[PDB]
């Protein structure tokens, strides 16, 4: 039985949060303070087992985890999809205005 | 298959297709020019000059 | 409809406040939005990142918030990364780094306030069309 | 030494840096040191395709085919850590770099075979007990083979994955069930292997070169069709540095 | 409208939305569906309609669409000037809910974020709900042509496009 396995993907809380494994850079821009900075270190240290994992990049600010916390709210995490994380596409996703 | 020249030409040695496939199954073969295109292109312009010439 | 004083009154900045721009002011915004921004800003969007936008709840959510009069001349000054993390200006057309953004030299501190009040006001008029890109034309 | 207008479009661009004949040295392992190889160089010179068995179920051979896209082939500018194990083996983690390009060869009956020839994260490992590098050295190892294209690509008809119409609008009341797997679009994501084989070495600048061969599958066409099995062989460079 | 009228004067007399639904006539349905508009043809599309959209069979019954929230969710008609048409469901207000995506990368509406689903109630599907959202698309698709029936398509080798009657 074949799947579109985006559409489906968007039926999990991918289509509802920040997906912190899948979704592109772009949608850091939707709350103050995640992009450009921590949305390249997240994107960049993904893939993350819960949320929570977020806090523990590599050489964050006090400061930079204090936003994460802020926003672990807006997070979510499943399973890395190949289709939207190969090609590069979470950088760039060919969509523009 | 229903092919009927075909035969005739792999008799006479024209195996191959400027493709690069041979009758007896052979692969990355060339042919040269008298591949089984080129025996038919060379028909088609024998044809057209036997044409001219009858109107001559 | 028509360009009323409601309309041309925008925040100064996010502790309430309010500036009222004239007619001519909002005129001069345009005029001046047209030669310093518009090459890439043309219609609220931004052509070398698409991904930043002037629309005004985008402004509100930057770092910090520009969604105001005194964040907008800020930015003409020392521009940032969203997030304020970086500082932009020489990549940026602003007054420090009007050597580089030569179109940056005659702009005056009002003429930075008519700017800023043009992009406040413009989604205001335009809504969905500012920052819309090619999909609201 | 050449510049770019001494190169460009002569076709050595494409071509990976050999070695002469008297780069039969050893380049020495320190175990104590890291490594990198800085730059990975990869040019295919043959593809071969492992035509579809006939039915007879016998050994299916891998046939030659024709390069029609050019010389826009070869994989460089590579470079990822040299791992020393604990066994003296070592490991090959490719970081980054221009390590895919899409290839389309022509089988003999006209048949064109896209695939995606590449060694994305590639992992590489050796013999173990390997002090130097030699003409005895090699690497073996797997890759990754994601969608020819991906999730934003769109058919024809402007069916797609990440976009596009998921359905036959052309065919608007055909029956949907004989269409599924043309209307449904999948990311394939498969698994490659690798052979490089030292050839030549300069023990003193750190340059080893050879021959490869790697097996992978090819386009699948986003789920609509079965891919062939592809084996690449070629000449590779790679230059390894202290890091 | 006269399938909706009648569908409320049942439900007005006290029956249930099944029973509402299947009181209205195969026939009624069938004129409710674009299938069977003259301006869907084509000048080279030969031939007699059933070769296009199939034979019809039966009516499938009217598809009812709701979100996670349960609101009622419609499908927005297919115009005859197009040949194809987006999927888009808008409240009764007609504000947009649910749609399926060209790009998905930024979608917001999609039937899996808003969990859609589709309860048919009359014809052969009656009392029957899907909430698998590949076969809420597949009706949605379905419902863009109006009331969705059930089509031999294999007798004449239909080729799913259609075609105008003797009308045109
Ligand atoms: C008033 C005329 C008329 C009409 C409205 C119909 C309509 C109908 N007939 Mg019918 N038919 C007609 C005359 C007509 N027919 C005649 C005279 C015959 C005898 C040959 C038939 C034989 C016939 C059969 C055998 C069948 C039908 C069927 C049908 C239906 C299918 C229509 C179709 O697919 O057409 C397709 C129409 C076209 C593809 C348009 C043709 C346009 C021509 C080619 C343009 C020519 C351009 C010209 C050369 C330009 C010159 C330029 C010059 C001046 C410079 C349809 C309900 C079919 C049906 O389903 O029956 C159950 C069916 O099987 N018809
Ligand atoms: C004396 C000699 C007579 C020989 C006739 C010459 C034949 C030439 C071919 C005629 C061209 C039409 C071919 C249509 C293709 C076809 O296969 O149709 C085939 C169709 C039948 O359609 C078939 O039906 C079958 C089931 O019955 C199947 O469903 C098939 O799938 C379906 O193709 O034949 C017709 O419908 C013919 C009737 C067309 C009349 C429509 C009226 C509109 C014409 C007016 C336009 C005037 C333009 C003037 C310009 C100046
Ligand atoms: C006086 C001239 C200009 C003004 C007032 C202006 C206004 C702005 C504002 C307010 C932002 C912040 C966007 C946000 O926070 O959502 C922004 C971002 C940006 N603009 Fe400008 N714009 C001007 C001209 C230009 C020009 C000429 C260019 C390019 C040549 C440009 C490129 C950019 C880029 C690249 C960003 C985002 C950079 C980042 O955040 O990394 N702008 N602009
Ligand atoms: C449909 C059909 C099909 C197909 C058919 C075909 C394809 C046919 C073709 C064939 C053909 C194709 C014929 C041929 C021919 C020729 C002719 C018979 C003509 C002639 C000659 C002459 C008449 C000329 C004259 C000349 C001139 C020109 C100049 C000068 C000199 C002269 C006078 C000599 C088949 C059968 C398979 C099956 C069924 C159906
Ligand atoms: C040897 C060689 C070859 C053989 C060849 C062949 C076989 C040949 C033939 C040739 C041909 C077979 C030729 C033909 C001819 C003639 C011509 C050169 C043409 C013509 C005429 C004309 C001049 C006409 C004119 C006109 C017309 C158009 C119309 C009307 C009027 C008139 C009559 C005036 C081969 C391949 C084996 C290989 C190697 C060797
Ligand atoms: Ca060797
Ligand atoms: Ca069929
Ligand atoms: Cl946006």
């Amino acid at each position: 039985e074949l799947v579109n396995v985006v559409d489906e993907k968007l039926g999990t809380a991918y289509g509802e949060k920040i997906d912190l494994n899948n979704t592109n850079i772009a949608a850091f821009i939707q709350y103050r303070g995640l992009y450009p900075t921590l949305a390249k270190l997240i994107v960049k240290n993904a893939p993350y087992e819960s949320v929570e994992d977020v806090l523990n990049i590599p050489g964050l600010t006090e400061r930079q985890k204090q936003i994460l916390r802020e926003n672990l709210e807006h997070f979510t995490v499943t399973e890395v999809e190949t289709a939207l994380v190969e090609g590069g596409d979470r950088y760039n996703n060919g969509l523009y205005k | 298959q229903g092919m009927f020249v075909l035969p005739f030409m792999a008799r006479l040695g024209v195996t191959g297709s400027w493709s690069g496939w041979s009758i007896t199954g052979e692969t990355g073969i060339d042919p040269g020019f008298w591949s089984f295109e080129g025996v038919a292109l060379a028909h088609i312009v024998l044809s057209g000059l036997l044409f001219l010439a009858a109107c001559w | 409809a028509e360009l009323t004083p409601e309309v041309l009154t925008v925040p100064l900045n996010s502790e309430g406040k309010t500036i009222t721009l004239t007619e001519k002011q909002y005129l001069e915004g345009k005029r001046l939005f047209q030669y310093a921004c518009a090459s890439c800003h043309v219609g609220g969007i931004t052509k070398t990142n698409p991904s930043l936008d002037l629309r005004t709840e985008t402004l509100a959510l930057a770092t910090p918030p520009r969604d105001n009069i005194e964040g907008l001349v800020d930015y003409m000054k020392n521009p940032t990364t969203y997030d304020g993390e970086q500082e932009i200006a020489e990549v940026h057309p602003s007054l420090r780094s009007a050597d580089i953004f030569p179109k940056m030299r005659n702009l005056t501190e009002k003429d930075l306030v008519a700017i800023a009040g043009h992009i406040l006001v413009e989604p205001k008029i335009l809504g969905d069309k500012w920052g819309g890109g090619k999909v609201y034309y | 030494t050449l510049t770019y207008d001494d190169i460009v479009g002569t076709g050595l661009a494409n071509k990976c840096p050999t070695l002469d004949d008297t780069a039969r040295g050893a380049y020495p392992i320190d175990s104590s040191q890291t490594y990198r190889i800085a730059r990975l160089c990869l040019q295919p010179t043959t593809f071969l395709v492992k035509e579809e068995p006939k039915n007879k179920r016998q050994e299916a051979e891998f046939v030659p085919t024709k390069l029609v896209t050019r010389e826009t082939t070869s994989l460089d500018q590579i470079q990822g850590e040299l791992k020393v194990n604990s066994d003296g083996s070592l490991t090959f983690v490719e970081e980054d770099g221009i390590d895919f390009q899409p290839v389309t060869v022509q089988m003999a009956g006209g048949e064109r075979i896209p695939l995606l020839f590449t060694v994305k994260n590639l992992v590489a490992s050796t013999q173990p007990n390997v002090t130097s590098i030699t003409t005895s050295t090699d690497f073996k190892g797997e890759f990754n083979v994601p969608s020819y294209r991906t999730a934003n690509f769109l058919d024809p008809k402007g069916r797609g994955l990440a976009s596009g119409y998921d359905s036959a609008i052309a065919l608007p009341q055909a029956k949907e069930e004989e269409l599924a797997r043309a209307n449904v679009k999948r990311f394939s994501l498969t698994k490659g292997q690798i052979s490089l084989n030292v050839a030549k070495v300069d023990g003193r600048t750190g340059e080893i070169a050879g021959t490869f061969e790697s097996e992978q599958l090819s386009d699948d066409d986003m789920g609509a069709h079965e891919p062939h099995e592809v084996k690449i062989q070629g000449v590779f460079y790679a230059s390894i540095e202290p890091a | 409208q006269e399938i909706n009228r009648r569908v409320q004067a049942s439900l007005a007399s006290g029956a249930t939305l099944e029973e509402a639904w299947s009181a209205i006539p195969e026939k009624l349905a069938f004129y409710d569906y674009i299938g069977n508009n003259p301006a869907k043809g084509g000048l080279f599309r030969t031939g007699p309609m059933n070769k296009g959209d199939g034979i019809a069979q039966a009516w499938k019954g009217h598809a009812v669409f709701r979100n996670k929230e349960g609101e009622e969710l419609f499908v927005r008609r297919m115009p005859a000037f197009f040949e194809s048409f987006p999927v888009i469901l808008t409240d009764k207000n007609g504000v947009v809910k649910a749609d399926i995506p060209f790009r998905r990368a930024e979608s917001k509406y999609s039937f899996e974020q808003q969990g859609v689903t589709v309860s048919f109630y009359g014809g052969e599907l009656n009392g029957q709900t899907f909430t698998d959202p590949p076969t809420v698309k597949s009706y949605a698709r379905k419902a863009i042509f109006g009331e969705i029936f059930e089509f031999d398509t294999e007798t004449l080798n239909s080729d799913g496009i259609f075609r105008t009657s003797p009308r045109g």
